[PDB]
């Protein structure tokens, strides 16, 4: 029921979010209009969002229906 | 010169047949499909007397369960994979109306199950009668059942139109329906955009019968359900008495429930649902203004598909002109926006 | 006055009961599988309603299909669950309503 | 069985990480020497890390033993 | 004077008793604790020949299981809540050594269970003998048991000192031990820093007997384990032959396992474990160089506590200056890294 | 040789058996609870070792504590399972080993 996936690297999150984007069929232009994040910055988020602000990563996640959880 | 399943121009080899090979393969999966049924209407579709009325045009539509053995269609008592909806006796031509509208929705990018037109066996030497056919979305690869439930039961609402009061007023809205769906299904913009596009095109194409029972929730495993494909999409514009009753089956905005308030477009000089009304519905679903503006501009460029699909259809020319008149008028009203 | 069995995916999941006071649908205490509706969560096992639960009401046919069946099976008007029994096998989805 | 808390806002994560820091007894100076993130940037991360880079947030989380998971 | 539990200066009210009210409240939880347990030493001991001359210094220490009944301690055969370790006959003063060392570790921020010194009943009006007592960490509130595990069994190691080979060399190191712990317990900087400081302060205070059995894993919450508190921390410096055997019980770095290689400090003129060796241990655990440097500077300022605590102790004055000599020497060796 | 039961947190959780060839510690059948050691995971249910499993060997006392029984039944060069038997209740933690 729960497919929780431990994110090991910032790059891991970016690549895993990009897979959901292509799965749902959404394009960068569509995301840019909603989120406000530039098209160039969006591709950077799907490579390594280490240098992208956390608000932008969290925003794209909510747009793709992915929830973010923390634990130990 | 056009196909009875795909509404695409026919080749010289396929012209006489009336059905293109690609279209037959879309429905059945084989190129040997016989789209000419071997049973007359009188065999199965019993013509019942007039109802007590006060119902919709779809309450008069008969329904026949079909199954695909070999390449010929066949009638079953219960649990088939196809459904055959002939034209009502009092409303002739409705099967061609459903076909054209549903073919348009498939061309517009929506999830529409495989559909087409089939021919009844003649009795003497009459003009062939045509009936709409559609494949059930509650079936898997091997016709395995997939669970589905209509929104009226899920929302714990007793009436299809939201008339859950002592008055004929409606207490369920399209805005509230979207909120319910968002909570139970996945909240991605792809689901939101498609649902928004479903409501606008129901208004644009004059479908004032998108009641709660015309919405579904399919549990394709993965636990989380998803919105069902588009079904029972007919245009009511050719029939004025039924058309002028209501613009949309349910109130657009939640403020309009129970007659408590009115839409801003009703207060405007146009006195109708305008662009600002659907814009407010989009903002409720969480869609940004820049996206909403682009989504509006996309719908405008799609007028070529709407006109062409209906003009290539097998509907009566008087019925075609009716739907196209409703479309163009309402299409222009979407520009009374603010962004 | 009557009692019926609710079947999902070929398996008995619950029981729907009609008494003078109302309708009661209860899941099986040993049943921890999927829910037949979001309106009927498997967490809660008891559903008392003086009227037929809207899920089972929506499972009923309408329009021409209802009229064709009403001239022939013509049972007690608003028997509700009695109508569902006759259309149990032909129920859309993976749900079946079968007599006790 | 591991308890999990769904992060709803960037503020939610930032404040929850400060709670973990104070529980474990860790100091802001100590965190700066290991992570390299300045003390001033650390103060903003424990309020609203919306404008702090994701690499800094992910780094501080792992130093505090907090794992980050994603699931729809 | 000083308290026999907290080694803190006594007020006029608590002077005569010898035990401060604060200390008695730390041990039992009541201020009505009688630290004169009666029970003479000959009562509850058994003396007998030496097993093997050289079997550690702690291998001769007796252990007595105790329970607290209405402010007076009582001996139980099995499963108590306190443990009483008298001083061995051949090594008098060891109870006072354990007390002072464990009190020092408590003051330094470590997790040390409640401990103190208790007085045996006199027989023929001789000077009272004092015995170390400590509370078992395997009990929670109301004395309910919590499961624990020793590291040697967890690591599937047959010998406490890592002599698991065909020769006579040690094949387990402090570095490898740290790696094992990191995997099973939570990887937070607080655990890493505390573990690092345990190893450094074992060396600084001359404890060459921190074997794998002196490490523990307590499964409190259930699944996730945690490092056990500091226990059996005694200084081996007063005893030269036992002290001169080994610098530390186990090899510091993994490179030294099996005699394969030597620490950088061994090749240096000092020929001993120095600061650069401990710096390499920190980098192995993941500690940053700037953090390690500050952690070193903190230890230097902590010399005041070490001197004061031992000077306030009840150890023989000859035993005290021995421990302080080892401390002063090894503490200076922590500066031989010459990095910034 | 010897048949002894292993109880954790009071309830009996495992079985310790010494056979001609060696030692076997095996969990029960309905035990999906916690493991008595990380070296003996509850996932894997069979643990055959020709030597005493390092966990049970480490559970035995040493030095002066052992010396009391080396004087009583000469527990020197003697079976460690016998040593553990005498100290089953005296085992640190929540572990106890008692015979069948």
């Amino acid at each position: 029921p729960r497919p929780l996936l431990t994110i090991e690297t910032p790059r891991h999150l970016g690549e895993q979010l990009n897979a959901r984007r292509k799965e749902l069929g959404i394009d960068l232009y569509t995301l840019e209009l909603q989120t406000g994040i530039s098209t160039s910055t969006l591709k950077r988020l799907f490579k390594d969002p280490e240098q992208v602000k956390f608000g932008s990563v969290f925003a794209v996640a909510n747009v793709l229906g992915v929830k973010l959880c923390i634990g130990e | 010169a056009n196909c009875r399943i795909l509404l695409t121009p026919l080749n010289e080899r396929d012209e006489q047949r009336g059905y293109s090979t690609q279209g037959l393969k879309r429905l059945s999966g084989t190129a040997k499909l016989n789209p000419r049924l071997g049973f007359t209407r009188t065999q199965f579709v019993q013509e019942l007397p007039r109802q007590q009325k006060g119902m919709s045009i779809a309450g008069y539509q008969p329904k026949l369960q079909l199954v695909l053995d070999e390449g010929e269609f066949r009638v079953v008592d219960h649990q088939g994979n196809f459904i055959l909806k002939p034209s009502p006796a009092d409303f002739p031509g409705l099967a061609e109306n459903e076909h054209a509208t549903m073919t348009l929705m498939s061309r517009l990018g929506f999830d529409v199950p495989v559909h087409g037109l089939l021919s009844f066996a003649p009795q003497s030497e009459e003009e062939l009668e045509y009936a709409f056919v559609i494949r059930r979305y509650d079936r898997d690869n091997k016709g395995l059942p997939v669970h589905q439930e209509q929104l009226d039961g899920a929302m714990q609402i007793t009436d299809k139109y939201g008339k859950t009061g002592n008055d004929n007023e409606q207490y369920v809205s399209y805005e509230t329906l979207a909120r319910f769906l968002v909570a139970h299904v996945n909240d991605n913009i792809a689901f939101k955009i498609d649902l928004f596009r479903r409501i606008v095109y129901a208004w644009l194409l004059g479908n004032n019968d998108m009641h709660l029972r015309n919405f579904g929730l399919v549990y394709s495993d993965g636990l989380t359900p998803a919105l069902a494909p588009v079904y029972d999409f007919v245009s009511v514009a050719p029939y004025p008495e039924y058309f002028y009753s209501n613009y949309l089956a349910l109130p657009l905005l939640t403020r309009e429930e129970g007659g408590r308030e009115l839409a801003p477009g009703f207060h405007s000089d146009y006195g109708e649902y305008i662009g600002q009304d659907f814009l407010l519905l989009g903002e409720s679903m969480g869609l940004a203004p820049r996206l909403l503006e682009k989504l509006f501009q996309d719908i405008r460029k799609e007028n070529a598909i709407v006109m062409e699909t209906y003009e290539q259809s097998f509907m009566t020319q008087d019925h075609i002109q009716a739907v196209l008149q409703c479309y163009r008028h309402r299409l222009g009203l979407l520009h009374h926006h603010h962004h | 006055h009557r009692r019926v069995k609710v079947l999902l995916y070929g398996q008995v999941v619950g029981e729907l009961s009609q008494n003078d006071s109302g309708f009661l649908f209860q899941y099986a205490h040993d049943y921890h599988g999927p829910a037949i509706s979001i309106s009927l969560p498997v967490a809660q096992r008891q559903f008392p309603s003086e009227t037929l639960h809207p899920y089972f009401a929506s499972l009923a046919p309408e329009g021409w299909l209802r009229q064709r069946y009403s001239q022939i099976q013509h049972r007690d008007e608003n028997d509700l669950l009695g109508m569902l029994i006759d259309n149990g096998k032909n129920l859309l989805g993976a749900i079946q309503i079968l007599p006790w």
